[PDB]
């Protein structure tokens, strides 16, 4: 179960 | 056409081996992870509506002796995501917008220690009345925009 966007740095 | 214009096409280089294709009646078409998007890339990197392409009427100043387009229609890339794409070589930042140009490669995705590594093809297959169908606009050779409520009122109702 995900609902995150993997913001990468 | 049977409806559609532009073709985007995840190609093998990026973890994506899939065809896209924006349905020339449908402007603008969004992309991104939520099927709600015109187009379906899921990427846990990418936002639900990581970008999406909208098509505009390309209109000069003037026609002072020489007599450009005149008026016709030219393809815009939008992006939202907050990765931040990348369209050939320019940056495309949250909030921009990008002229897409007969097999202009977009990456939406890439990780230089994560390896993760996205980009499609688009291959304008059918030309809506295309000033041209899309080479650079000539002088302005691929150069990135910023996006308004005109871009962002497109996708608040997605």
């Amino acid at each position: 179960e995900v609902e995150l966007t993997q913001e990468l740095p | 056409g049977n409806g559609r214009f532009l073709t985007l096409k995840p190609l093998p280089d990026s973890i994506i081996q899939e065809s896209l294709e924006i349905q020339q009646g449908v402007n603008p078409f969004f992309i991104g992870r939520s099927e709600d998007c015109n187009c379906k890339i899921e990427d846990n990197r990418l936002s639900r509506v990581h970008c999406f392409i909208f098509k505009k009427r390309h209109a000069v100043g003037k026609s002072m002796y020489e007599s450009p387009a005149q008026g016709l229609d030219d393809i815009w890339y939008c992006h939202t995501g907050t990765n931040v794409s990348y369209l050939n070589n320019n940056r495309m930042i949250q909030g921009t917008k990008f002229l897409l140009q007969d097999g202009d490669e977009i990456k939406i995705i890439w990780d230089k220690n994560n390896k993760f590594v996205i980009g499609f093809k688009v291959e304008i297959n059918d030309t809506t009345g295309l000033f041209n169908e899309g080479l650079g606009m000539l002088q302005e050779q691929r150069v990135v925009l910023k996006q308004t409520a005109e871009e962002k009122d497109l996708v608040k109702k997605l």
